[PDB]
């Protein structure tokens, strides 16, 4: 299906769509077609059930093993159960590894949809915008509220909202990566070119962003009707990324899994040679297997995740991806731009410069008329070409509220200059009826002025009045002359140098400064009818005349201060590139701290030392002003050095390319940059940068699909706390695993005890997967609900490569301090319980042949006594019991000491994490549960437990928590000592 | 580099050495606790176990008479049990102390303390165990086809059994039961075709008593009492049907005795005899 009016001329527009190609449709039709035609959504693809989800997560994670594990324990009971009645243990056994693996998926599947929903709702909000005219005027509406046939106008920055046939598009170009493929620019032309309509450029097919000019449309498509709804793929939704984090987790995991498999695969075969039956080595191997995995380590993500999320969510902030978190953690170059992100976006004419002086002006409630006289002629021609080559608009309709509350949909320069011109003069609008307007060029970045051609209906008919502003250097640059007292002459250096000493002044008050000058074209080189075109040169674009400058107030954000002071204490490089001059620019960052007090750059040094530029070397300069053309012509080495060897920088009169040599050359420095934008001009460095930021109203369509994050609020101290959280998820992390570790070697201790020293059984299969199950789930989740430490802020940046996420001295802490701390604590509840029966520490080597031998029945004590083999084997399992009561209270203590990293407990605080007492409190049930019931009934293992041994290994806990203080009072007292450098995880 | 390498091995040197020195301490902290001469609990162990002496591996006596070698294992433990049991061994008048042969009341010799030494223990005479004691027969009743086995009760330190009262006979009621100084200990059989295919069943015990004389108890625990001879008693089977798995359970009556479900050892015990033909 295949119908569009592409090559059908503008004239069949009107008549078939019943709207006006100027003023458009009215009111009423809007009314009547908004209950007819529906609202402007693409349909969503189903992805998947929720069962499949669901599914997913109990079969997400580690859950493998553990149903491989109850289906083996399910086999071997069948097994043993079919010769005789056998023990009803496997098949307990397995329904608990099956409740367990339920609940952590279930738990997983609840966080993971928690997550999706917030991200989904929180970036559903956000509405897009399309600036529709009805009646002869200019309303800005919601995307869903357009309707096919009328008229919307899309200039560069917006993303085009449906099928719109273009009828006025004056060097547009467009972005057709969604359409064909490619992101270069695309012009578009109002003439009809190619019978196919996906080549023909009169028409923009949706799902597409112009890149810079303007153009004028007309729906013809609305919805699925557009070649993209046509089209099966995704315009958006689910890209390609795979975060840095997920990397280090999934190469954790495997490297933990093969150490586990090892270690199963060597201890089965001892097991199988130390005679025992094949079901037990298996069941054995299967909770080793269990117990060395870090099972809940995805819940534990998950629940950082889905936490974090929340919590910018918080800061009215919008994150694209649950993991750019991580990426804007991790950020050391923040690339900033000043205009619409570091000031208020709000200006007002405040100072204005003509005939060789400065005017000063009212900022707010003038209530009267302007000091200077409107007589002057300069002046008079200065309002003129204010009034002229703008192009902003009132917003219809608000001719009643002052002048700054009434909104306009243009360039906020231009707007400031359409207020100044109505607030001193008459109405712009009938200035811009009487002078008839040809063509005009709208403002590029790459041309950095704006050029308009007028007809002029003063008596001196040159009919050709060429209006430029800008930048004021390029302005005077390509001015020869100057109107002094309404009269031209050849430029002075007495001008020059007046000029230059009011540029500095007003640039002292870090104010933005225009250019302003007109020029007529004579009647003999062009006639009255004459052929415009934007490739010929025609009229010259030199020797105009100067006139003056106009001084604009930009003041910036309150909190933005503070941010950047906490920014350059996280070690965080904060680069400022702007399109203003360097002195404004340099003025403006010394305000805010982007160049920190006495830090000067090399002109500061030549002119306080009153030496040549040359002769300063330019290693005192610890600041730099970097103007556009000096680093347009300067090569990727000596732009890497200027990086390397200067600590604040401040780009100047900058385009988008060069935007995007700066962030190409600081990720060539193997640094992960944040760049801020909100025009059309910050879409390539957007999509280039680590991190991608913008405005949320500040900012443009195509800033807002380009970023990878969006600040509704827009500040500043978003992006710190962006950082703030990635940080806190790193270290939460970093505290998850480490805790998870210590326990392997007390579970893999006792059975090598028992095959070297023949000591009886520490602890069974049944015990080790308890201690798993009960000690290694809840606890580790619960320390991703810790808070963030007062340290947080105060550390460098993580390098990609020198910083990993499990690193040789964690392992190396977890498994050789807590680790064997905990096992020695759990051997000496052991003994004590064997010699408190009548087993001395010293009777109990190399026992193990004749303790588990079924024919001995009269095994000889210390006393002298004789035991049964049930009533050892009785005594077997209140020493396993005890064990396990032993290791549970020390990871007590693990989990305690786990949740902090420099600072003690007394300064974090023992009860701010109710989530690490749900856990105590849960391990605290399932140990009475496992003494005192299963333990009246001795089934798995498990004992009555006396009053005392419960409290044998809480010294070694308390030594666990005061070896943890010292070494973290000996690291925080002693910075960057060899206790800090090697002690230090 | 060695100049880290060993900074970071002494470290790791004096920190596993604090470790030791812990946990050696806690370890010594805990024996103080633990007295050398009477067991802290004697939970596991108060109930004492019956037991028997030919010490067969699956509850199994399995012997051909004409063989020599099917009973030859059994033969040597019985008389590795028994060498001190010989009167050669027991001649010594220091330790050993003559009681008489007839059963009498427990005797107390003091409270478990390190003062008055060593404690004497009574002599125990094979004599009493007669068609088993091997002096009149070698190799016992294996050779003909009458299994003796000796049974003992588990030694508890510091336990006085309590026979059953004579108001309360579980056991058999005799005329010569004497219940204030003997537990009774009865062999039966298991169900009711062993029961039947028993045979007659013969017990050795001292003065013509069937279980244990209780002046051999309270038990002081191999540091007061070191070669402690603990009363036996022994059960000679006669005539069994040939070439027929046939179950034995012997069992101990008393207050103090108890019994358990899973230890099948505890108070009692299971014997399954075969003699093959
Ligand atoms: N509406 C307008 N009319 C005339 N000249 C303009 C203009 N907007 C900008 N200029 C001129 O163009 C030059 C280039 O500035 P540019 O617009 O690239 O900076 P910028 O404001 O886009 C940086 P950012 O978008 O990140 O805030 C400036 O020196 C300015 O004088
Ligand atoms: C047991 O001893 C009696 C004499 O006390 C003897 O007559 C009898 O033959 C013996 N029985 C066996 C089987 O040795
Ligand atoms: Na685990
Ligand atoms: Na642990
Ligand atoms: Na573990």
């Amino acid at each position: 299906m295949d119908l569009d009016d592409h090559r059908l001329s503008n004239t069949e527009l009107e008549q078939k769509y019943g709207t006006n190609i100027i003023q458009g449709l009215s009111s009423v039709r809007a009314t009547e077609l908004l209950a007819r035609d529906g609202p402007n959504t693409l349909t969503p693809p189903k992805q998947t059930p929720e069962i499949i989800k669901f599914l997913k997560q109990m079969v997400g994670g580690f859950s493998i093993l553990l149903w491989i594990g109850a289906a083996l324990c399910w086999i071997a009971f069948v097994i043993q159960y079919v010769n005789n009645s056998a023990s009803l243990d496997n098949v307990y056994l397995g329904a608990i590894l099956v409740l367990v693996v339920i609940l952590t998926g279930i738990f997983a599947y609840y966080q993971e949809a928690k997550s999706t929903n917030i991200m989904a709702s929180f970036s559903k909000m956000i509405p897009q915008q399309a600036l529709v005219i009805r009646d002869a005027e200019k309303k800005v509406i919601s995307a869903e509220q357009l309707v096919v046939g009328d008229v919307v106008e899309i200039k560069g920055g917006d993303q085009i909202p449906a099928d719109i046939r273009l009828v006025f598009s004056q060097g547009c170009k467009v972005d057709n990566s969604s359409l064909t493929g490619e992101s270069e620019p695309q012009a578009r032309s109002t003439e009809f070119t190619h019978e196919n309509p996906l080549e023909t450029k009169n028409i923009g097919f949706y799902s597409t962003t112009c890149l810079e000019g303007t153009a004028t449309g007309i729906v013809i498509n609305t919805g699925d009707r557009t070649i993209i709804g046509r089209i099966a793929s995704l315009a958006s939704g689910v890209g390609s990324e795979k975060t840095p984090i997920a990397i280090e987790i999934e190469h954790f995991v495997h490297i933990v899994a093969g150490v586990a498999v090892s270690i199963d695969i060597i201890f089965f075969i001892t097991a199988v040679c130390m005679k025992y039956y094949v079901l037990d080595a298996i069941i054995f191997l299967i909770s080793i297997i269990v117990a060395n995995v870090p099972e809940g380590l995805l819940a534990t993500v998950t629940v950082t995740l889905s936490l974090t999320a929340k919590r910018m969510a918080k800061k009215n902030c919008l994150v694209k991806n649950l993991e750019a978190v991580e990426t804007l953690g991790s950020t050391s170059i923040i690339c900033s731009d000043k205009t619409g992100t570091l000031t208020q976006n709000r200006m007002t004419v405040a100072h204005l410069w003509f005939d060789n002086q400065i005017f000063v002006a009212d900022t707010s409630e003038n209530q009267t008329k302007q000091a200077f006289d409107q007589s002057s002629g300069t002046w008079a021609s200065l309002s003129k070409i204010i009034t002229l080559c703008n192009r902003a608009e009132f917003r219809p309709g608000q001719e009643s509220v002052p002048i700054m509350k009434r909104t306009v949909v243009g360039d906020a320069s231009e707007t400031a200059l359409l207020k100044f011109s109505e607030v001193i003069l008459g109405d712009v609008m009938g200035i811009r009826k009487r002078n008839h307007k040809v063509a005009e060029i709208p403002f590029n970045s790459t041309n950095k002025f704006q050029l308009s051609i007028h007809e002029t209906e003063d008596p001196n008919n040159k009919r050709f009045l060429v209006v430029m502003k800008g930048a004021p250097e390029r302005i005077l640059e390509k001015c020869s002359t100057i109107m002094i007292n309404g009269q031209e002459q050849p430029l002075d250096k007495s001008s020059a140098d007046s000029f230059h000493t009011a540029y500095m002044e007003l640039g002292g008050l870090g104010e933005r400064v225009l250019g302003f000058c007109h020029l007529y074209l004579p009647a003999e080189q062009f006639p009255q009818s004459y052929i415009f075109d934007v490739d010929s040169v025609n009229f010259p674009t030199s020797n105009f005349c100067f006139v003056g400058l106009l001084s604009m107030i930009d003041p910036p954000r309150s909190t933005v201060p503070d941010a950047v002071s906490k920014c350059r204490s996280a070690g965080i490089k904060v680069i400022m590139v702007t399109g203003d001059h360097p002195i404004t620019a340099k003025a403006i960052a010394k305000s805010v701290g982007i160049i920190s007090a006495n830090n000067e750059t090399v002109e500061d040094i030549a002119k306080r030392r009153n030496i040549a530029v040359e002769q300063v070397n330019k290693r005192e300069a610890k600041a730099a002003v970097v103007t556009g053309m000096e680093l347009k012509d300067m090569t990727p080495e000596q732009l890497d050095e200027l990086l390397t060897n200067y600590q604040e920088i401040v780009f100047a009169r900058t385009s988008p390319q060069q935007k995007l040599i700066i962030v190409e050359g600081c990720q060539r420095q193997d640094a992960i940059v944040a760049v801020t934008g909100d025009g059309v001009n910050d879409s390539p460095a957007l999509k280039k940068a680590d991190i991608g930021i913008a405005m949320g109203i500040a900012g443009s369509d195509a800033a807002k699909n380009a970023a990878d994050m969006v600040l509704l609020d827009d500040n500043f101290a978003s992006i710190v706390t962006g950082v703030e959280e990635g940080r806190l998820i790193f270290d939460n992390l970093k505290k998850t695993i480490a805790y998870t570790l210590t326990s392997n070697i007390p579970e893999l201790c006792p059975f090598l005890i028992y095959i070297v020293a023949g000591l009886p059984l520490p602890i069974g299969t049944i015990t080790i997967l308890f201690i798993d199950l009960g000690t290694d789930i809840i606890p580790s989740i619960a320390l991703a609900y810790e808070k963030a430490e007062s340290d947080i802020m105060n550390r460098k940046p993580r390098h990609k490569k020198k910083d990993r996420l499990v690193n040789t001295q964690l392992a190396i802490y977890s498994y050789l301090h807590i680790g064997l701390m905990q096992a020695l604590g759990g051997f000496l509840v052991y003994f004590t319980v064997y010699a408190q029966q009548g087993f001395w520490p010293t009777s109990l080597i190399n026992l193990r042949v004749a303790w588990e031998t079924d024919d001995i029945n009269d095994l000889e004590d210390s006393y002298g006594q004789e035991w049964t083999r049930y009533q050892r084997k009785y005594l077997e399992w209140t020493g396993s019991t005890a064990f396990f009561v032993a290791i549970m209270i020390q990871q007590w203590a693990d989990l305690i000491i786990c949740k902090t990293r420099r600072n003690s407990i007394f300064q974090q605080g023992l009860f701010r994490n109710k989530v690490i007492w749900v856990g105590i409190a849960s391990q605290v049930i399932v140990a009475l549960i496992l003494s005192y019931g299963l333990g009246s009934v001795p089934a798995l293992s498990f004992t009555m437990l006396r009053v005392q041994y419960w409290f044998v290994a809480v010294p070694h806990a308390i030594l666990i928590w005061v070896y943890d203080e010292m070494r973290k009072l000996f690291i925080r007292l002693y910075p960057g000592s060899w206790w800090d450098k090697n002690m230090y995880y | 580099t060695g100049g880290s390498w060993f900074k970071i091995l002494l470290f790791y040197v004096i920190f596993y050495g604090c470790l030791a020195g812990i946990f050696i301490g806690t370890i010594q902290v805990m024996l103080l606790t633990i007295s050398e001469l009477k067991p802290t609990y004697q939970d596991r162990v108060a109930p004492p176990g019956l037991t028997q002496i030919p010490q067969i591996q699956k509850t199994e006596i399995s012997f051909r008479p004409n063989d020599p070698k099917s009973y030859e294992a059994y033969v040597l433990n019985i008389i590795r049990f028994l060498e001190k049991y010989k009167d050669s061994a027991q001649k010594d008048d220091m330790i050993f102390e003559d009681c008489g042969s007839m059963p009498s009341e427990p005797k107390e010799r003091g409270e478990f303390n390190h003062e008055r030494g060593e404690r004497k223990v009574c002599r125990f005479k094979l004599d009493w165990l007669g068609n088993c004691s091997g002096l009149n027969d070698e190799s016992y009743g294996y050779k003909e086809g009458k299994p003796c086995i000796i049974i003992k009760l588990n030694r508890v330190l510091g336990f006085k059994p309590k026979p059953p009262k004579n108001e309360s006979l579980e056991t058999y009621p005799l005329t010569m039961k004497y219940n204030p100084n003997v537990l009774p200990v009865q062999c039966t059989g298991k169900r009711d075709e062993d029961k039947d295919k028993v045979g007659n069943i013969e017990y050795f015990g001292m003065g013509g008593f069937y279980g244990f004389p209780l002046q051999y108890y309270p038990y002081y625990g191999k540091l007061l009492q070191p070669k402690y001879l603990q009363p036996l008693l022994a059960v000679q089977f006669t005539n069994l049907t040939l070439d027929t798995e046939i179950r034995i359970e012997c069992k101990a009556y008393g207050e103090n005795i108890g019994y358990s479900e899973k230890d099948r050892f505890q108070g009692r015990f299971d014997v399954k005899i075969e003699v093959k033909s």
